């Protein structure tokens, strides 16, 4: 999980 | 979404483990920049801008300006009527063998200087370094951070880049390194560290009350934490000045700046  | 605070209130009486999931908007009513309303351009540019891999790799020295200046504000800011609610409840339940904790999107401290103990930085910390070469993290408090900035970081438009050589910024104390460091701060597109978000879920799956506070609930992974909550029976409750992409799937709506709302809701 990539920070949006 | 319910707005009865009585609803929330007995909720909250009966609640063990209680998880507050807290936004920019909570430090934007300290007056803190953050860089991403409305709430502040740095000489240009916004946290979208400069918060990035491709803004430190192209221009480093820009991009340590925007941060140093950033350290440098928070000795004029100050926890606000929301950062006191949530600490001065946690040590009060502490007391009655009651758990608060604070998962916090911010980097600016602003709940420790409250004086919050249970305190999980999913994005970092603006007082925290990175070694770009061997991964090591700091504190840091030094002003300012190294000789070069001292001086710099004036966010007025126009001002001339400091340009400061790559040697002379902040470098890698730790013997036989001397690498590069970066804020110990989550970017854009970064991933979050595994370890925190295994922390995260931990305090997600045993808590029985969360309340989201400042978010706009458009930040990933971080607007995914509280559906995953709701979804086993656990009551939600949304405190915000507007409503979030995320308000149809709350139990609870207050409208409001968090510091007029908290204090009420976790008296
Ligand atoms: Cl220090
Ligand atoms: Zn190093």
């Amino acid at each position: 999980f990539s920070k949006q | 979404p319910s707005s009865s605070m009585a609803d929330f209130r007995k909720f909250f009486a009966k609640a063990k483990h209680i998880v507050i999931i807290s936004g920019a908007g909570v430090s934007a009513e300290s007056g803190v920049p953050t860089f991403r309303g409305a709430g502040g351009y740095w000489r240009k540019w916004q946290a979208q801008d400069l918060a990035t891999p491709l803004a430190f790799a192209h221009n480093p020295s820009r991009v340590w300006e925007f941060y140093h200046y950033r350290r440098e504000v928070m000795g004029s800011k100050e926890p606000n009527a929301g950062h006191r609610a949530i600490a001065e409840c946690e040590t009060r339940l502490g007391k009655q063998g009651r758990r608060v904790v604070v998962i916090t999107q911010v980097i600016d401290e602003l709940h420790r200087k409250a004086g919050t103990k249970n305190l999980l930085e999913i994005h970092g910390s603006l007082f925290k370094t990175r070694c770009t070469s061997c991964g090591v993290v700091a504190e840091n408090y030094k002003s300012p951070i190294c000789p070069a900035l001292s001086g710099k970081g004036a966010p007025e438009p126009g001002t001339q880049d400091a340009s400061i050589p790559v040697e002379k910024l902040p470098r890698c104390e730790e013997a036989g390194c001397g690498g590069l460091l970066r804020p110990h701060v989550v970017w854009f597109g970064e991933n979050l560290d595994p370890a925190i978000l295994e922390e995260v879920d931990r305090e997600l799956a045993h808590c029985d009350l969360c309340l989201v506070v400042g978010t706009s609930s458009v930040v990933y992974p971080a607007a995914m934490f509280a559906p995953q909550v709701a979804a086993r029976g656990v009551p939600v409750a949304e405190f915000n000045t507007e409503t979030t992409p995320a308000t149809n799937r709350f139990r609870f709506h207050f409208q409001g700046p968090c510091g007029t709302t908290l204090p009420e809701a976790l008296a």
